[PDB]
């Protein structure tokens, strides 16, 4: 349950991001293929060298959902609805690897907005990316 | 596997008994009902729909054997977990893109696969063997993963 | 969510338990201790020796509370709020550990319910268990 | 771990640029605000009620500094984590029953903080090295829980 600090440090943060959330998704992809390399499992007809244009267009598509679930922080369930069908009934990826993308986001925020990397912060895109990978995986079965 | 003597004695007796015919078809229909997340990988299966289709499919029923098959040789050289699973780890990996994180969910399914066959001969110690064992295998599968 | 089918079959299979609830409570403790030796770490102050009083007592308790969510599937969230208080801000146990306890509670049921423990059953108790499960960690952060 | 020489030497120059005073203190509060159960272990530390408490609270900030002294000392024994983390893996459980759940929980948080700190220089393979060590110390510090 994302209480209104919550809500408004999410916002903050991502309004920061701005125009390179994109780069941010590309980014956090990157460092998620490297370091959990289990994960690559589910992109097999992805060319995932270091700036595959894949991996790039794939960044963009991840980090514009973030946004929008941002924008409708008060309705994830509803403003990602489509999302948590193609994932539950489509690609049905384990839950496990929601965790996995979650932390090299943060990580990549992190390394990108130092002084907005505040431990509240922090605590509150941690609860936001929950939140989120609650939401993709809710109608799994 | 650090499995005490008497950790492999009981694992071993048990395993005597098992039909591998029977537990590898209930063992992967039941992940597949309980998991259907788990059914992106068989779709060239058929008919997966209903928790009867998947019980009675005569291709569900025939990997099953091939899996546990393969998991009866594992226990047979529990010393070499990983060079048994060498080239099937590779496999899984490289040719089925299969997530390592499904070796874990069917170790879990065939414990209660066990227990439900067993009865009380399926004791709190005897499944903490056979916890150690399906993690040794487990780990064994992911082992190649690059 | 539970679908009227997942609670026909909860009711039912927990029907069957009855009075050995708080026997099988007991048993999905031990196995727990011993298939998974971290979740000790939360019982530094029982005796956790075979036939221990006090593991007889804590299964007592959890049966209790399982057969009350079985009692109000239509409102857990509501008829395990105290619960999920408790957990949230006294015990504060690890998420990981409700995945343990869940699978040594289908090991137990599968043990002494050849004939109820049907795939479809195994599905809805497991369904059922992550439930309780997400509403005892609700309250966390 | 199963650290090559290129992550080894990786690992090792960007450690001689850390302040474990600094990132120890951070990392165990950032700990406890993110992860707020974690708390349950420092009640006796004193006011945990806010971002704010801990960050300021020095038994937290000191505490840090003891913990990532040790992980420190750890990365010299990289080849054998086991052996130098056994009497604390003992400790951690026979008398502080710390669920060694919490030790991957603060290795992913300690993650954070080298980027934090280093940005541009935490690139995806120096990260990649240290997702290693971290989940290579959690193991050895769970190893002889029993
Ligand atoms: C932060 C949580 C996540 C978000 C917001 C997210 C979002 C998205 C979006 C927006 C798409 C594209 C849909 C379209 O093409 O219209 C997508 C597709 C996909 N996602 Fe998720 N995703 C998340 C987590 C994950 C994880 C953890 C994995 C696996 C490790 C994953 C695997 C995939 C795959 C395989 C595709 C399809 C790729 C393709 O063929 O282009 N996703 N996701
Ligand atoms: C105990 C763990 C497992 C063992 C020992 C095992 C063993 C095997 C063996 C021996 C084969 C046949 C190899 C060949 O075609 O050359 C196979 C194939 C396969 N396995 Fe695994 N397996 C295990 C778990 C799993 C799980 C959990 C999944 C997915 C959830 C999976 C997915 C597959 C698939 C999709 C195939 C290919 C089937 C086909 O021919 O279409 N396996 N496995
Ligand atoms: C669905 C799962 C669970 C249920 C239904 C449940 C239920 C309960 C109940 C009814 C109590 C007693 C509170 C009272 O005294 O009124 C309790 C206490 C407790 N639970 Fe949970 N619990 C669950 C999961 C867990 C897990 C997984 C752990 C740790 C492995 C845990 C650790 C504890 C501890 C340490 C206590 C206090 C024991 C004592 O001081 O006597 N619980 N739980
Ligand atoms: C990176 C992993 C960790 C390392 C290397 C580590 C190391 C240490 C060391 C060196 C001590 C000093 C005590 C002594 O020697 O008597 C200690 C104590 C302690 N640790 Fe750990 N620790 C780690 C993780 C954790 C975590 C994640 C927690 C809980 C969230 C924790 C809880 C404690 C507690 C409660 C104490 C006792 C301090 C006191 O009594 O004031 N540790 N640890
Ligand atoms: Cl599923
Ligand atoms: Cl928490």
């Amino acid at each position: 349950v994302l209480s209104p600090a919550d809500k408004t440090n999410v916002k903050a943060a991502w309004g920061k991001v701005g125009a390179h959330a994109g780069e941010y998704g590309a980014e956090a992809l990157e460092r998620m293929f490297l370091s959990f390399p289990t994960t690559k499992t589910y992109f097999p007809h992805f060319d995932l060298s270091h700036g595959s244009a894949q991996v790039k267009g794939h960044g963009k598509k991840v980090a514009d959902a973030l946004t929008n679930a941002v924008a409708h922080v008060d309705d994830m369930p509803n403003a990602l609805s489509a999302l948590s069908d193609l994932h539950a009934h489509k690609l049905r990826v384990d839950p496990v690897n929601f965790k996995l993308l979650s932390h090299c986001l943060l990580v990549t925020l992190a390394a990108h907005l130092p002084a907005e990397f505040t431990p509240a912060v922090h605590a509150s895109l941690d609860k936001f990316l929950a939140s989120v990978s609650t939401v993709l995986t809710s109608k799994y079965r | 596997v650090h499995l005490t003597p008497e950790e492999k004695s009981a694992v071993t007796a048990l395993w005597g008994k098992v039909n591998v015919d029977e537990v590898g078809g209930e063992a992967l229909g039941r992940l597949l009902v309980v998991y259907p997340r788990t059914q992106r990988f068989f779709e060239s299966f058929g008919d997966l729909s209903t928790p009867d289709a998947v019980m009675g499919n005569p291709k569900v029923k025939a990997h099953g054997k091939k899996v546990l098959g393969a998991f009866s040789d594992g226990l047979a050289h529990l010393d070499n977990l990983k060079g048994t699973f060498a080239t099937l780890s590779e496999l899984h990996c490289d040719k089925l893109h299969v997530d390592p994180e499904n070796f874990r969910l069917l170790g879990n399914v065939l414990v209660c696969v066990l227990a439900h066959h067993f009865g009380k001969e399926f004791t709190p110690p005897v499944q903490a063997a056979y916890q150690k064992v399906v993690a040794g295998v487990a780990n064994a599968l992911a082992h190649k993963y690059h």
